[PDB]
């Protein structure tokens, strides 16, 4: 078996392969997560150098891990499928032994552990992927949003973004998000998420995806027209 | 375990399964639900060796639920039954085979048709208008050969099922403590509480 | 100890080339010329027997090899690499076909198996690619006669006629002028001998030339009688005497 | 330039490790020769014992592989003995598996295949040796088959190996041009050994004592090596003619 | 030890790219162009053979277009030998699904698994990636007609019309120009050939340098037929559209 | 230089640099001394701390009732090798009902270290060991080096500034060898020996570590207030 | 067919007082109707003030005592010469015995 | 390149020495041992204000009588904690007792050097392991990726370690109370931290014989922070 | 270049530089010899007394294989021990299968093939020892010398180490002056003389002599160490000859 230690320390104490995996994440399309008073919203950028696409069949950016948890990502697309598959299998395994679906924290902790294992195992390179994992714990109405990265560290966020130009949209969210008063409704939460993507995206046409998760396995994806209404409304208020 | 039945009518599949769990000379429970929902429009009842039954049922349930999440799609009753058959067909030549017999009742939403599959522990699959496992069949098959019609309603199917339970309660040696009845149709799976 | 080379020795360069495959093709270019011509009722494959020493017995070294009773092979490039490929090719015809279907594989599929083996030497850990190009001629009931070329990459192409090795460029041009879709087997043998004389320098006779055909069934070469369906091998290696007979009416 | 360290192709389609293994062949500075008679196959090789402290009886490059097969090696003794032990094992296994003695040419092919593998697989180096196998085969008669580090092999009417191989080769060529036949037309193996030594003397231009040579003879159903006194008896016969 | 000779095929660049994947794509860009166009009543697959010789046997040949099952086919761009390894794996995978579920495999599922195999060669094992890009053309009863593409990275995407191999930039612009959603198969056939004819590196597009295939519901009632075009059939369709 | 990348490579002068670099780790280690008479064998070790808030790194490890060693260099490597010695001493007892000879113990350590110097991927052990014991042929003292070389001695020392104690013992040879049937005097000689390797620091109560084994004495270690007698 | 078990007879007895404990056992060893030894001890001092006896099939009994004695030795090595308490010894012996659940030590053990 | 288990000419393992540099980049962690208990404190160091700081878990329970703080590549610590917890529970299963703090530490440190060409590299995280047992009482250990562990009366690890350690050298004595130790950890953390210390960006914990290992609430720490500021102003 | 950085790599000469580098380690080692005699063999070695603290007679270097074979070596001492451990395994399996003790030529090839195997791969290092060994079997006495390359021959006399040339010259004289043969007891005395004469090439540290022998008549065909009166007698004979 191929044994080579690919992820190793350098003289300055850095693991370059892990750090170069973060550069792959920086190249990926932007993804944002914002949690309100009673919901979490996941927004995702889709690059428009690809026309003649078939959006019916093309892999969606936000993936259901279970009926109550979702996972979006930034970075290598092929890599993300491996993490999503493993997560989906662990979700069913947890239901089987514990007789209770996973908590968002647990599912995040598992995915993060997989990423960490690929940073000190022989013959493998780290995942070129950072994830945003959102949902609601079983029989709980408190919104949950977590982030993971190639190194394996994970943490909880009131609102967070990853991918290209994420530092710009993080700047926006840092002044536009009040901890004392999170978006009270679904509409408010979606609007703040769309606003934040409009700082970076280009056109609000078929470039933005929005997915809303509410308590008790209530997940739905918005259509073009529904999202376009938020885009139209925001621009008219801007001209002031 | 012991008694599991199934009847396919015009617009639905009806599964009846005994409530008793007996070990030795003691009925340990009289409210046992010998069934697992594999998907929203597919239900599987089971009977056989202690431990094996639930372990197998839940293992299949986990696999179908995994498929549903992966593809964001519900497998057809025909597809689920074939997956289950193959697992039992593998099992029979293992070091320790699963000794479990199952009925799979489902509603195919693409065909708008009810479907009932009978599979034994060897991996022997057959589609049927009515089915049974164990000694139950020795009474119910002939009874259904006489009274069953293919165009019956769900209500007519329940009356036909009452006729089977009555016969079993009269002629079977063991007390099986009645049955839990469930209906599978276009709107999914629901339980009849007063039987 | 143990094979620590579990990684690929053939890799993509910035320009997109696969270096070791290219270099293997270069080794094939240096190799002695061999060719194959397809006729309506048969196929001919031929090559020069480059002797390493006059004390050496060139009969003991066979460049043209029988793979199945209806399939034969010739090469250009590295001899030892070819020898082991013939061993593997003969075995795979049995293990992955004859032991399953009770009959010999059709030319295209045996070719496909050899191509797979050569592809794996291009990607597997701790190995170099094979330094040979093969020409495989054969017959089967549902495809008739066919001729294939197999390169170090594992790619294969069907040919009406072609040449590989030292003077392949000139030889291919010669074959384009002479080939038509109405050639009889004897006409193809004649053209094969003409084409080969251009690339050969020294002696040109039945002892320095190796030539085999895929043609009619040979009941006399079967070794037994009594089964009507079994009619004998279509592969036949021409003798030294049989070559010289055709070199007089050249 | 790591393409010269392991057995992968160079830009010009060459395997330098195989080529350098050929140069290791002459490291011992010994020349060998093989010829065929009517009934026999004779192989001779130079025997150089420089150190006075050596036990001369243990210095040998000729090996008895099986009862019928003999092998002389041109190359360093460690790699030579490595090849010999493998050949002996292969010949023994063949007899057990297939119920008859392994032919000389088949053993030559098998050892050549093994050598081919080392030219393709990276972790194994080639052996720096050239193996000359001799026998009187029960089907093909007197036989000489030779193997090298490239994995190449072929049968021979006669052959030679070593630093001054080319001189010996042409000497033999010129004899077979004259005689018009594929072998030494002689009844006894004794005179075929005499022919072998005579033509080596002419080609190399040196005289030999009994301890300067090493002789192996293959007849029907046995291969054997000669003692110093057997060779001395042979040297005396040449001198008296 | 052997560390000295390890190319390290599965590592990142400082910029966060996979060297070997990038170089494999560079290889594929020199391969003969292959085009896929999806219509409302079928799919077209068109591909250009790599510089042909007149003595090549054209009818008994297969280089670009391969059949995976009765409902799915692929167009190849890259190393043929690499593609056949993956094609046989894909063929087996389709039969495993049919054996398990007694239903023909959905197109995306087959595409995902083949793409997952490619991904593995980029993350572990220390081996070179497969130098192949596929165009998948197929039908199932969930999504109907579908076009996909996969490349050495193991990334896949869906398309209405797409090209792989050589001159994709020029080919994609031409497809983007003339393609519309209500298009029929016979119109798509014409677009496919017209695009190749303008992007080709050859002097003129002829029958002997092309492979062609359609996937229609043009059988008899509610069932799909695969048509791998014969040489004479390509000669006729090339005349019918007035290219030769 | 170009020949120190791994242990599997010889230098042009026939040196193994990775083995030499492992030897260097011992030289950086804190000093430890070993000496014996005909009745007893003694280990004396200077312990080292990280700072005034830390504990003092333990240098002496017990292997059996009749055997044990002191370490200088990589401590985890000493833990691996001492654990191996514990097992080998133990195998000898369970299978043969036989106390492992101190000489065999040395032969076993030699062969274990050697294998790590001839194979790719591994590394040499980075620690030196002084093994003392009392078996059927009396008292013994061994010196282990990770090159594989094991040597039986009357007395010795390894670690930083070990040359001072080694010279002292070389002078005192005729005296301390005949300290028979007197433990406290043999220790005093060892404590005086290790004192020849001290610079700016002196032997304190939580700094000194002594061990002894002999004719009617099991292998026992002394630390803390139990070594105050010898300062 | 080979029978891997035998019966070496004998009997053992343990009583506990307020500040002491005794473990007694006879010294006779037998097979079938023959005496093997009139004095073969089967009560052993295992260290740390723990006495042990494993009565039944002597080969299994000796093997178990041997393994527990060894367990005490390694308990000292691994845990800084800490004394093995009688309750901890008991739990350790459970794992020794259960480790051969499907090919048991044929002994009644008392410590 | 070069072997992972290679020695430098000075007799040190390259990879182990390089992992020590990674630990110097980590957030500060401090531990102080007293006769009334052992205190463990850490700097949380949130990378952004939107990050919910209470999800930052750098102090961790191993058993009821053993706690643990970390510094460096904290993701690497998960498998170390997993091993520690299993070792602690397993010992209780085999011996019906609590495992010694030193024995736990030794078991964790055995993992450290199990790398090479086993895992592909050393751990990039240092641990402070604090606990109590009947034999040796209250203990504090510093576990490194070299496989070496030292017992400490007090110890700091991370970016502000060398400055904090010098401060601990002066402040520690053998008669410190638990309350005195709590304030001392807060004081020294506030000194070496970049951002201003409060209850949200720093976390306290302790282990006592009576109540076992406890992580403090943000309300409880906040009062100790207020008690600390008042005492420094009072002279 | 770089041809010398990896084991099993041929240089353009056809040489394995790593093996040649292992020979340098052997040349650096202490002197060891072997003398073949009438009905057996004698082995001797130079032991450098590094310090007064070395216990005399207690760092034994000559090793026995089976009960009839002796082995001595110069160079990396641990490497030699590894080779003898293998030799003991080889001899044990031979006796297990074939009953008779392993013949010396048979034993010689077992070591030869094993050492030669360590020149075939880059993942192993060649042996840093030349080993002199031999004994008595059914065909009489045999003496062998094995080198890092795996090369070995039979010898009338053999020498290796820092003083090999001095010892070789002295060995050649014995072969010339005694064509009929040398006796076992004579060979022990001569072995002492030659080690003392070869010590001139290592004369900073004084040394300790160690001798062993196998003889059909004197030791009954078994390997024994020379000790006590016979050793002191051999030491005195050597002391008289240097002066
Ligand atoms: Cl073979
Ligand atoms: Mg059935």
């Amino acid at each position: 078996g191929y044994d080579r230690a690919l992820s190793i320390f350098s003289p300055d104490g850095h693991i370059f392969q892990v750090e170069y995996a973060l550069e792959a994440v920086k190249r990926g399309t932007c993804a944002v997560g914002v949690k309100g008073k009673n919901c979490v919203v996941l927004g995702c950028e889709r690059r428009s150098t690809l026309k003649l696409q078939d959006t019916r069949i093309t892999p969606s950016k936000v993936s259901k891990i279970d009926s109550h948890v979702v996972l979006s990502f930034s970075g290598l697309n092929a890599d993300s499928r491996i993490l999503i598959e493993k997560a989906r299998v662990e979700a069913q395994s947890h239901r089987l032994t514990l007789e209770d679906p996973v908590t968002v924290e647990y599912l995040t902790r598992y995915v993060a552990g997989v990423q960490q294992r690929y940073t000190q195992s022989g013959g493998v390179r780290p995942f070129g992927v950072s994830t945003l994992i959102a949902g609601f714990d079983p029989r709980d109405d408190e919104p949950k949003l977590y982030q993971t990265e190639p190194s394996g560290i994970y943490s909880s966020w009131s609102a967070q973004t990853i991918g290209r130009n994420s530092k710009t949209v993080r700047e926006f969210l840092e002044k536009n998000y009040d901890r004392k008063e999170p978006p009270a409704t679904v509409e408010e939460c979606v609007k703040l998420t769309v606003r934040s993507l409009l700082e970076v995206v280009q056109t609000g046409a078929k470039n933005i995806e929005i997915t809303v998760v509410k308590p008790d396995s209530d997940i739905v994806a918005l259509s073009s027209e529904e999202i376009n209404q938020y885009v139209t409304q925001i621009e008219q208020e801007k001209q002031e | 375990m012991d008694i599991i039945l199934g009847i396919r009518v015009q617009d639905s599949v009806i599964l009846a399964s005994s409530k008793a769990v007996t070990r030795g000379i003691s009925v340990l429970k009289d409210s046992d639900d010998k069934t697992r929902q594999l998907s929203p429009h597919t239900l599987m009842s089971f009977a056989g060796e202690a431990g094996d039954t639930v372990q197998f049922a839940e293992y299949i349930q986990a696999n179908i639920q995994l498929y549903s999440i992966r593809e964001d799609y519900e497998l057809s009753p025909q597809a689920v039954s074939s997956f289950v058959r193959q697992e039992l067909a593998k099992s029979i030549r293992s070091r320790r085979p699963y000794q479990v017999n199952v009925l799979i009742g489902g509603y195919d939403k693409k065909k708008n048709k009810p479907e009932l599959y009978q599979i034994d522990y060897l991996g022997t699959k057959v589609e049927l208008p009515y089915g049974a496992h164990g000694y139950s069949g020795f009474y119910t098959f002939s009874l259904l050969d006489h009274h069953y019609r293919p165009d019956m309603t769900t209500e007519e199917g329940l009356d036909l099922l009452k006729l089977c339970v009555q016969e079993l309660e009269k002629r079977m040696p063991m007390d099986f403590k009645g049955v839990i009845v469930k209906i599978v149709d276009k709107d999914g799976i629901r339980q009849v509480d007063d039987f | 100890m143990t094979d620590r080379y579990s990684f690929s020795l053939t890799t993509f360069s910035p320009s997109g080339k696969l270096g070791q495959i290219d270099y293997a093709l270069t080794a094939v270019k240096q190799g002695v010329t061999s060719l194959g011509i397809k006729a309506t009722n048969g196929v001919v494959i031929a090559t020069e027997k480059k002797s390493s020493s006059p004390l050496a017995m060139s009969e003991t070294l066979s460049k043209v090899s029988l793979l199945t009773p209806d399939i034969g092979a010739v090469y250009s490039g590295m001899g030892p690499d070819y020898r082991v490929l013939v061993d593997k090719s003969r075995k795979v015809a049995h293990t992955s076909y004859k032991r399953i279907y009770g009959e010999y594989p059709p030319t295209k599929l045996l070719v496909s198996e050899v191509a797979k083996i050569m592809q794996e030497a291009t990607q597997s850990g701790g190995v170099r690619p094979f330094g040979v190009s093969l020409l495989i001629a054969g017959h089967d009931e549902f495809n008739g006669f066919s001729l294939y070329q197999v390169d170090p990459s594992g790619s294969y192409f069907p040919w009406k006629a072609t040449a590989i090795g030292k003077g392949s460029v000139a030889a291919k041009t010669f074959l384009e002028k002479r080939w038509n879709d109405e050639l009889e087997l004897e006409d193809a043998i004649h053209i094969a001998l003409l084409t080969l004389k251009e690339s050969v320098e020294g002696e040109f006779n039945g002892d320095t030339i190796e030539l085999a055909i895929i043609g009619d069934e040979n009941p006399d070469l079967l070794g037994y009688t009594g089964i009507p369906t079994d009619k004998g091998p279509r592969f036949r290696k021409l003798t030294s005497q049989e070559i010289n007979d055709r070199l007089e009416a050249l | 330039g790591y393409d010269r360290h392991i057995t992968i192709f160079s830009p010009e389609g060459r395997l330098y490790q195989v080529e350098y293994a050929f140069k290791a062949t002459n490291q011992t500075n010994i020349n060998s020769l093989a010829v065929r008679g009517k009934d026999c196959t004779v192989v001779i090789s130079q025997k150089k014992v420089p150190d006075k402290l050596l036990d001369p009886t243990t210095v040998s490059y000729i090996f008895c592989i099986s009862r019928t097969i003999g092998m002389v090696v041109n190359g360093p003794i460690p790699d030579a003995r490595n090849a010999a032990l493998r050949a002996k094992a292969e010949a023994a296994e063949f007899r057990y598996k297939y119920g008859y003695d392994m032919p000389c040419d088949v053993l030559a092919k098998r050892m050549a295949n093994l050598s081919q593998i080392y030219t393709q697989r990276a972790y194994m180096r080639p052996l720096g040796v050239i193996l000359t196998f001799v026998s009187v085969d029960e089907e093909l008669g007197p036989s000489i088959y030779k193997t090298d580090p490239a994995g190449y092999y072929v049968g021979y009417k006669a052959t030679a190996t070593g630093p001054k191989q080319q001189e010996i080769t042409t000497n033999l060529e010129n004899h077979f041009k004259k005689s018009k036949i594929d072998h030494i037309n002689e009844e006894s193996w004794e005179k075929v050994v005499e022919f072998a030594i005579t033509h080596m003397i002419d080609a190399l231009g040196t005289e030999f004592s009994k301890n300067d040579l090493e002789v192996g003879v293959a007849t029907k159903d046995k291969f054997f090596t000669l003692s110093a006194e057997n060779i001395e008896e042979r040297l005396v016969a040449i001198a008296e003619q | 030890g052997s560390r000295r000779y390890d190319s390290r095929t599965t590592i990142f660049s400082p910029e966060g790219r996979l060297y070997q994947v990038e170089y494999a794509l560079e290889s594929i860009s020199h391969a003969g162009t292959a085009i896929g166009i999806m219509a409302s009543d079928g799919i077209v697959l068109a591909a250009e053979r790599k510089v042909t010789s007149t003595l090549l046997e054209q009818d008994t040949s297969t280089e670009k277009l391969y059949k995976l099952n009765d409902k799915i086919a692929v167009a190849v761009a890259g190393l043929t030998a690499d593609a056949e390894i993956l094609i046989n794996t894909a063929r087996i995978h389709a039969q495993n699904y049919l054996k398990t579920y007694n239903e023909d495999i959905p197109v995306e599922i087959l595409v995902r698994r083949l793409s997952d195999i490619k991904q593995g060669y980029t993350q572990h094992g220390g081996l070179r990636p497969f130098g192949v890009s596929f165009i998948y053309a197929g039908y199932d009863d969930r999504y109907g007609y579908q076009l996909y593409t996969s490349n050495p990275s193991g990334n896949y995407t869906g398309w209405k019309a797409i090209s792989v191999g050589a001159n994709t930039s020029a080919a994609q612009t031409l497809l983007q120009m003339d393609y519309k959603d209500d298009m029929k198969v016979d119109d798509a056939i014409e677009l496919a050939l017209k695009t190749l004819s303008k992007t080709t590196d050859s002097s003129a597009l002829t029958y002997d340098r092309l492979e062609f295939a359609t996937i229609r519901k043009g059988a008899n009632d509610g069932e799909v037929y695969q048509k791998i075009f014969k040489p004479q059939e390509i000669k006729d369709i090339l005349v019918k559209t007035g290219i030769t | 230089n170009n020949y120190d990348g791994d242990t599997v490579t010889f230098s042009p002068t026939g040196r193994l640099f990775q083995v030499e670099y492992a030897l260097e780790a011992i030289k950086q280690g804190s000093v430890t001394v070993g000496l014996r008479s005909n009745t007893h064998a003694v280990l004396v070790a200077l312990k080292r701390n990280a700072d005034e808030l830390s504990s003092y790194q333990k240098k002496i490890i017990k292997c059996d009732e009749h055997m044990g060693l002191s370490l200088a260099g990589l401590a985890p490597d000493a833990r691996v090798l001492s654990n191996y010695l514990r097992q080998q001493c133990n195998y000898s007892s369970l299978v043969f009902n036989r106390k492992l000879a101190v000489e065999r113990a040395g032969h076993l350590l030699c062969d274990k270290a050697q294998k790590n110097t001839q194979s790719y991927g591994g590394r040499p052990y980075g620690v030196g060991l002084l093994i003392i014991g009392y078996d059927k042929s009396g008292a013994h003292l061994l010196e282990f080096q990770p090159s594989g070389n094991v040597t039986e001695l009357y007395g010795t020392a390894i670690g930083a500034r070990s040359q001072g104690a080694k010279t002292y013992l070389e002078r005192t040879l005729d005296t301390f060898i005949k300290i028979d049937g007197n433990p406290d005097e043999l220790i005093k000689a060892g404590v005086e020996a290790i004192s020849q390797s001290l610079r700016d620091e002196s032997l304190t109560v939580d700094n000194l570590s002594i061990a002894i084994v002999g004719k009617d004495t099991p292998f026992t270690i002394y630390d803390g207030e139990a070594v105050a007698k010898y300062i | 067919q080979f029978n891997p078990y035998g019966d070496n007879g004998g009997t053992i007895l343990g009583i506990a007082g307020e500040d002491f404990a005794v473990l007694a056992g006879d010294t006779r060893n037998i097979t079938d109707y023959s005496i093997n030894s009139r004095y073969e001890p089967k009560v052993f001092d295992c260290g740390d003030n723990i006495v042990m006896s494993a009565n039944g099939f002597a080969a299994d009994g000796d093997a178990l005592v041997k393994r527990f004695k060894n367990s005490v030795k390694w308990y000292h090595f691994d845990h800084n010469d800490k004394k093995l308490s009688i309750n901890s010894a008991a739990r350790n012996i459970q794992h020794l015995l259960y480790g051969k659940r499907f090919f048991p030590y044929y002994v009644h053990t008392i410590i | 390149d070069r072997g992972v288990s290679t020695f430098s000419p000075e007799g040190r393992l390259f990879q182990v020495e390089y992992s020590l540099e990674a630990i110097k980049l980590g957030s500060t962690a401090i531990g102080i041992a007293t006769k009334e208990g052992v205190v463990l404190g850490v700097e949380k160091r949130a990378t952004s204000p939107l990050l919910e700081s209470d999800s930052i878990e750098k102090i961790v329970e191993i058993d009821r009588h053993i706690g643990c703080a970390m510094s460096g590549l904290t993701a690497d610590a998960r498998s170390m904690i997993e091993h520690a917890r299993t070792a602690a529970v397993t010992h209780n299963l085999y011996y019906d007792e609590d495992i010694n703090v030193e024995s736990l530490t030794q078991s964790v440190c055995d993992l450290a050097l199990r790398f090479g060409e086993l895992m592909s590299r050393p751990f990039g995280v240092a641990l402070l392991i604090a606990g109590h047992d009947a034999d040796d009482g209250y203990q504090l250990f510093h576990a490194e990726p070299s496989g070496t562990f030292y017992r400490y009366n007090a110890k700091a690890i991370g970016s502000g370690s060398e400055g904090a350690q010098a401060e601990l050298l002066n402040e520690w004595h053998s008669s410190l109370t638990l309350k005195e130790a709590e304030l001392l950890v807060l004081k020294i953390l506030k000194q070496v931290m970049e951002e201003k210390l409060d209850e949200n960006n720093a976390q306290l914990s302790c282990i006592t014989k009576q109540d076992g290992f406890k992580i403090y609430d943000n309300e409880k720490t906040a009062e100790l922070i207020k008690e600390l500021k008042e005492k420094e102003a009072a002279e | 270049t770089g041809y010398d950085l990896s084991n099993s790599v041929f240089s353009p000469d056809g040489r394995n530089f790593q093996v040649e580098y292992a020979v340098k380690a052997v040349e650096n080692g202490t002197t060891s010899i072997g003398i073949k005699c009438n009905d057996g063999v004698v082995f001797a070695v130079e032991k450098l007394i590094t310090s007064k603290l070395l216990v005399p007679q207690k760092n034994v270097k000559i090793q026995v294989v089976d009960r009839h074979i002796g082995c001595v070596y110069s160079g990396l001492i641990p490497d030699g021990r590894h080779l003898v451990n293998r030799g003991r395994e080889e001899a044990a399996s031979f006796k297990k299968l074939y009953k008779t003790p392993i013949p010396i030529p048979a034993f010689a090839d077992r070591l030869g093939q094993y050492v030669q195997a360590h020149t075939l791969y880059n993942s192993v290092r060649p042996f840093g020892v030349s080993t002199i060994f031999g004994g008595v079997d059914k065909n009489g006495a045999h003496l062998y010398m094995l080198e890092p390359s795996g090369s070995y021959w039979g010898y009338k006399g053999a020498a290796t180490g820092k003083g090999r040339q001095s010892a070789k010259a002295e060995l050649e004289k014995l072969v010339d002056h005694h064509p009929e043969g040398l006796s076992a007891r004579e060979a022990v005395k001569q072995a002492a003389k030659i080690i003392y004469l070869a010590h001139e090439d290592n004369k900073e540290k004084d040394f300790e002599l160690e001798i062993s022998w196998c003889s059909l008549s004197e030791t009954n065909g078994l390997h024994k160490f020379v000790k006590g009166d016979l050793l002191q007698e051999a030491i005195d004979f050597a002391q008289k000859e240097i002066n």
